[PDB]
């Protein structure tokens, strides 16, 4: 699963 | 507001306690109360706000995806749809609350680049979460609202912040995810991630060891997405 | 009750969905609604009830322990105590809700050993959680209420269930934890864990491969506690 | 940390 900033 | 009788400083102290206790709904309620006191938020306070709602909405989004998948499989009684709708409605309510805090009145009072970019990124993020579940007459407008917030944040960050700034990097990361999976623009997503990564790389030499660690941590997320997408 | 208008079967279906989504507060609300329909619960339904409230109260207990430790350190403003009290009150409310379901009217309608022992173990468990945070005039009575529920469950389980029965084993495990850390009876705790483990061992030969796996899983928890305690 | 049944 792709990363976004909060993760 | 149920937090109207508590001191601002006590709300911030209890938000930090709730984080340590992994009580993120409490943390968000405390930070909502702190915002509603009407003063601007410090850097640390902005991060507490962001962490609290990220964890709340993150649990809801993860649940929604589980339920949506089950619902899809079942379309290849009304209970699955009903329960997915319940979670979806609760999620939308959280996004609406966050967007309401940003509009009343965090963004308009934010003059510094670090605060204004932080809040505009958050506005893009929470419209993006609305877009993840949107299907009706207003989905295109939801998508454009996310794009518009991200774009203004990008314009400011490019003028006012160095390319290694962690807020700038996290903004670009999330705008690239927006392009990839919301706007159906995977090439734009890849181009933004690559340009962001390369310009940060070339600025690392200006940083302290601590700042270097901060920036390269987020650069690694950009790289990992590029590896997944190419 | 807010679940009074939903069908029993839909509440059970949605509890299973909420488990898959890791939405345990929802799961508990759905199972509370199912109990309040007034019919007895099946084995599977009893497990759904147990899992839901175990996860809800487990988050609260973990938060309480974090906050209590912070509070203790700070005694070596009122905010830490206040917030620990808030979590404690919410936890007590959950325990009171569960105990109310058992008293109105799950236990009195439970005639079979598997159901009666299950519910009496749960009654002991939730009085034990009340005892973990108790400090005032009623703490000794809370402790004795847990002991009394566990004891009746033990008496029935010894008469009516084989020593490898997973409900019997989990009951003995939790009664042994009660002895160790609530009743300040570590020798009783160790003796119960050892006798339970040894009598289960000697009964494993009667079991199918699946039952053997079920029983030995819980035996391993008994063994691990003995290793920690000796 | 000691085990109870639910964990
Ligand atoms: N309570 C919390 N969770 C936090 C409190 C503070 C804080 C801020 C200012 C002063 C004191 C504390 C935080 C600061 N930022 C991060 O951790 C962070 C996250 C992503 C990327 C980067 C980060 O740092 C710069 C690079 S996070
Ligand atoms: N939804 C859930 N979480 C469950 C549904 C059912 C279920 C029951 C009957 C019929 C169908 C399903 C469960 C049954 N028990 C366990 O898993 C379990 C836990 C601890 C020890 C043992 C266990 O099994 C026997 C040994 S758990
Ligand atoms: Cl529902
Ligand atoms: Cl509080």
């Amino acid at each position: 699963r792709r990363f976004s900033a909060g993760m | 507001g149920a937090m109207g009788s508590m001191e601002r400083a006590s709300l911030i102290q209890k938000a930090k306690l709730a984080e340590q206790a992994e009580r993120y709904e409490d943390m968000a309620a405390f930070m909502k109360g702190a915002v509603e006191k009407g003063e601007e938020l410090s850097c640390e306070e902005r991060n507490l706000l962001s962490v609290a709602y990220k964890n709340v909405v993150g649990g809801q989004r993860a649940a929604w995806r589980v339920l949506s998948s089950i619902e899809q499989k079942s379309n290849e009684g009304p209970e699955v749809r009903e329960y997915r709708e319940k979670v979806e409605t609760e999620l939308q309510g959280v996004c609406d609350t966050v967007l309401g805090l940003l509009d009343s009145h965090l963004i308009k009072e934010a003059g510094d680049a670090e605060s204004r970019v932080f809040y505009l990124k958050m506005k893009g993020d929470y419209y993006r979460y609305l877009a993840e579940v949107a299907t009706g007459d207003d989905k295109k407008r939801i998508i454009d609202s996310a794009r518009s917030a991200y774009q203004e944040a990008m314009d400011i960050s490019k003028k006012e912040m160095p390319p290694t700034n962690p807020i700038r990097l996290g903004l670009a990361l999330n705008f690239s995810v927006f392009h990839y999976e919301i706007a159906n623009s995977p090439e734009e997503a890849i181009s933004l991630a690559k340009t962001t990564f390369d310009e940060a790389m070339a600025d690392l030499h200006t940083l302290s060891e601590d700042s270097y660690k901060d920036s390269t941590l987020i650069m690694q997320l950009l790289r990992d997405n590029l590896t997944l997408w190419t």
